[PDB]
């Protein structure tokens, strides 16, 4: 039944029905404007109430700063008698901590303005930007003189989509400090979500209950969520999320946060107003001497050969515990490269890098270690992030079997590789032209031009035996007849023989000849590892 | 200064606080901007604690952290053998260009 | 005293406490509180209003 | 076998004539042989590759288990387009023990030796970095450091600019009607202990 | 004194560790070592046959 709880949809048209199914029949919507009532009913203190619905717009002072770090309240919408309740978050950004006492977004109904209070004072105005100081960025303004410690409105924001008000930078603090010097003096990332009351109320249900049974922060799930879908609801693949988050941290000793991002989701990037976020635990405690932020999505080479290398590229490496050879195999492998060996910053590239670090961690490999494993891998030609959120966790536990069995049978990670890669020198080792040299005087034409491979197996037994160093002859033999039914070059064990009698006729018939050599190499070298019985082979 | 909550219980350096104290008076005397000072104390001759080249103390120090002794630089005279003998000694002394 | 009277003794003597003292209150002004600047806290005109 | 039949050109010498017999090419043969060895199994067909002139960065670096940008780089800051013999293969795993030392990368480690000290006149020049270039030089080598070390490093940086800036200070700038000597006299005139 | 008799207490076990390399190595280096037996008896088996 709590399945059903979590799972089912809502929707406009049922709101109203599932509300008087889930509650009793003495609570109505309007109880959920008070957070002391949401607390007794769920058994939560003020202060983990206010990790899901923040600060409630109740009138208070004109600065009072206004997050804690959400804002929510109800509002009835004044184009019509509809009532709305939301709910901003927000995500600091670059700088914010020297300057701005706080950087609120205010919403009113179908539009947004700014509040702001700033540490040092200024005698010139601001313009909020949202790009990179682009062409097409100004989204407001803040009119000065901008002395520290007063409030200051802005205007009634304008070029921001009701699109992007669901994870969207509405902020830039493009502060003068003369008539012709400013700099981005800080702001935050703000998510915007707007319900009618009673769908609100079931959607804090929902989140509730999962969180109170699973042990995840509300912004922790939060996170898993919005890795699957825009609109913040709770389904199948969700729920799937969060058991393999709970398996995850349990088998490899990780914290949630860390396990979040094996799963499949993002680096999260909220803070709690006294903690710090894990993206910022990774890249910038303590920065290198300014922050990096992923609320950049600029372009930066990940080329190791590239002259005067950028600062985000240093950051990125030392977040990541790589340099800068095993940063581009990551993106390799990844498949996040992109015109000139370059990549995005977002949080989706970087959490790809992050994933495929923590897989090797948790599973005692080296960055290098994990491309060869891949590469033997029914996985290999698939890049990560292309890969379906069903796949995902098939790799993973893929991982965990082949590295505990390869521990378990004392098989290090360069011996497999050896015996199971299809690459290959491609030239005649010496102990290749000794077996052929001592194959040539007890061979003909005529055994090799004959049709019984059964028998041909048998007379180059004893000379393959030798070069391999195994046990019997009998055993060279059934490695041939494996050989020849695998077809290593195209080659069988006649067209072996037939290359074996040319007068070093060998144009690049060496290749199918050396690669023959080579797979039989490992078909024998893997029977006397597994010490394989001449019985069961 | 704000009387706020996170004035009163966020950690700091005393260090920081009094770094940014002084980069605050040198650049209001200078006009300039920190990393406008910190290019120009990398050439400042007329001080005991100058020229301060910054960059260049930092790279000594990270070699300094990774292998005191040169002992790896040793052991590897190829990559020695290639370096000048003013150069290594603003390896293990501070020595601005 | 360790003992099961002497636990539930003790039990009893702290219930009896809890209910003279009540529910203890909740923060009620911290949220509320706008951050003054020190200047202006320290204000003559604050003190003198 | 395969060095005498070479003329132990395999093995190669630094300006010297190959094949011959004293302390230093019997160190050299010495650290050939622990090469060799460490090879593994492919070892005699990588010797092979060696005899001839057929050993490429691509397989030296997938034998030794190593990361091909790293020998490439190696390469080309050691000053090496061909593995030729042993001279040429120890020259390149050198340049890789160094950046391994400083966790960084050969690249970077070419760029610290290429900063000369040569007296500007009196002579030919110095050959020093721009201020740009030594910025990106010190984010390189300071991304080589954990978290734990990179605490330390800002430590040190906090303490050296102190002094800097006081004696900056000190020298440059008297307030309205004070005189301060001292770096207590800056303590006891802003109020906080620089020291 | 204890500490001094404990540090060569390890550098006995890492001698100890070297004896090992060479006895592996002088088997390796051996007239008869592995590939002489292996050519001969893979020989005389096709000679057998």
């Amino acid at each position: 039944e709590l399945y059903n709880i979590l799972t089912e949809e809502i929707t406009e048209k049922n709101a109203d029905a599932l509300f008087a199914q889930n509650f009793s029949e003495n609570i109505t919507p309007e109880n959920f404007a008070s957070q002391s009532w949401i607390a007794k009913y769920y058994g939560l203190e003020l202060s983990e109430v206010q990790k899901y619905l923040g600060m409630l717009q109740n009138g208070y002072s004109d600065s009072t700063s206004a997050y804690v770090d959400n804002i929510s309240t109800g509002l009835v919408v004044n184009n019509e008698s509809k009532l709305e309740a939301y709910k901003i978050t927000r995500v600091k950004t670059d700088d914010y901590d020297k300057n701005i006492n706080y950087f609120d977004l205010m919403y009113e109904g179908n539009n947004q303005f700014f509040i702001r209070a700033n540490f040092k004072v200024s005698r010139e105005f601001g313009a909020t930007l949202r790009k990179n100081a682009g062409p097409s960025g100004i989204v407001g303004s803040l009119s000065g003189p901008l002395i520290a410690n007063t409030n200051f409105k802005s205007n009634y924001l304008s070029n921001i989509s009701d699109s992007e008000y669901k994870n969207g930078v509405k902020i830039y603090a493009y502060r003068y400090t003369s008539s012709t010097s400013a700099t981005n003096q800080g702001g935050g990332i703000f998510t915007f979500e707007s319900y009618p009351l009673t769908i609100f109320a079931l959607k804090l249900n929902k989140a509730i209950r999962l969180c109170l049974t699973s042990g995840l922060s509300p912004n922790e799930l939060q996170t898993i969520v919005r890795s699957d879908n825009a609109q913040g609801i709770i389904n199948d693949s969700v729920l799937t999320k969060v058991f393999y988050t709970l398996f995850y941290s349990h088998r490899y000793a990780l914290s949630f946060d860390d396990a979040q991002v094996l799963n499949g989701s993002v680096i999260n990037q909220y803070a709690d107003d006294d903690s710090v976020s894990h993206f910022n635990r990774l890249f910038n405690t303590p920065p290198l001497k300014g922050k990096i932020f992923e609320a950049d999505g600029n372009t930066v080479s990940i080329d190791p050969d590239e002259e005067q290398s950028t600062f985000a590229r240093s950051a990125l490496m030392r977040g990541l515990g790589v340099n800068s050879g095993e940063l581009y195999q990551l993106g390799k492998l990844a498949g996040v490269l992109d015109a000139q060996n370059t990549i995005t910053l977002s949080v989706f590239v970087i959490s790809s890098l992050y994933r495929l670090t923590l897989l090797a961690r948790v599973h005692q490999l080296t960055v290098n270690e994990l491309c060869m494993l891949y590469g033997l891998s029914p996985f290999n030609g698939k890049t990560t992030a292309s890969l379906s959120s069903g796949e995902l966790p098939r790799l993973v536990i893929w991982l965990y079997q082949v590295t505990q069995w390869l521990t378990e049978a004392e098989i290090t990670t360069e011996a497999i590789w050896l015996l199971c890669t299809p690459e290959f020198s491609g030239n005649i080792s010496p102990e290749i032209s000794n077996l052929l040299n001592n194959l040539r005087p007890s061979i003909s034409e005529d055994m090799a031009q004959s049709h019984n491979r059964e028998l041909q197996a048998e007379i180059l037994a004893p000379f393959i035996a030798a070069t391999l160093h195994l046990a019997s002859p009998d055993m060279a033999r059934y490695i041939l007849l494996w050989t020849d039914n695998l077809r290593p070059g195209g080659l069988d064990i006649a067209g072996f023989m037939t290359l074996v009698l040319k007068e070093s006729l060998n144009a690049n018939e060496t290749t199918q000849l050396v690669q023959f050599c080579h797979v039989m190499a490992q078909l024998s070298l893997s029977v006397q590892t597994l010490r394989l019985s001449e019985a069961e082979l | 200064l704000t009387l706020s909550q996170s004035n009163m219980d966020t950690e700091i350096s005393t260090l920081t606080l009094s770094n940014e104290l002084l980069l605050e008076h040198i650049t209001r005397k200078t006009g300039g901007d920190s990393d406008a000072l910190m290019e120009s104390l990398s050439t400042y001759r007329q001080a005991i604690d100058t020229p301060y080249h910054q960059p260049y103390e930092t790279i000594r120090q990270v070699i300094m952290t990774h292998d005191s002794t040169l002992s790896a630089l040793s052991r590897n005279p190829e990559v020695m053998g290639q370096a000048e003998g003013a150069s290594l000694l603003a390896i293990l002394a501070n020595i601005s260009p | 005293e360790l003992t099961r009277d002497a636990l539930n003794e003790a039990k009893m003597w702290y219930v009896r406490t809890l209910e003279l003292l009540g529910d203890e209150p909740e923060d009620y002004g911290s949220q509320q509180w706008a951050a003054p600047s020190l200047s202006g806290a320290a204000s003559q005109t604050v003190q003198a209003a | 076998s395969v060095l005498v039949i070479s003329g132990f050109a395999v093995l190669g010498a630094k300006n010297q004539p190959a094949g011959q017999h004293n302390i230093d090419t019997l160190f050299s043969l010495y650290r050939f042989h622990q090469w060799i060895n460490g090879l593994g199994n492919p070892g005699s067909d990588t010797l092979d590759m060696l005899r001839q002139q057929t050993l490429t960065a691509d397989r030296l670096a997938s034998v030794m288990g190593l990361d091909i940008s790293m020998v490439t780089q190696a390469m080309v800051s050691a000053g090496v387009n061909q593995l030729q013999c042993w001279q040429d293969i120890n020259t390149v795993l050198q340049w890789i023990d160094v950046a391994s030392a400083l966790h960084t990368m050969p690249s970077v480690i070419r760029t610290l030796v290429n900063i000369r000290y040569v007296t500007a006149l009196n002579k030919a020049e110095s050959n020093l970095p721009s201020w740009d270039e030594w910025q990106t030089l010190a984010e390189n080598m300071e991304a080589g450091l954990s978290t734990q070390q990179a605490q330390t490093l800002a430590d040190y940086t906090a303490e050296r600019l102190s002094s800097v800036l006081c004696n900056w200070f000190l020298a440059n700038i008297q307030p309205e009607g004070v005189s301060l000597h001292s770096r207590d006299d800056l303590y006891s005139y802003f109020l906080i202990d620089n020291q | 004194i204890r500490r001094e008799a404990a540090q060569m207490q390890v550098e006995y076990q890492e001698t100890q560790q070297a004896h090992t390399q060479a006895q592996l190595e002088l088997l390796q280096r051996k007239f008869t070592n592995k590939a002489l037996y292996s050519w001969m008896r893979g020989k005389l088996s096709a000679i057998y046959y």
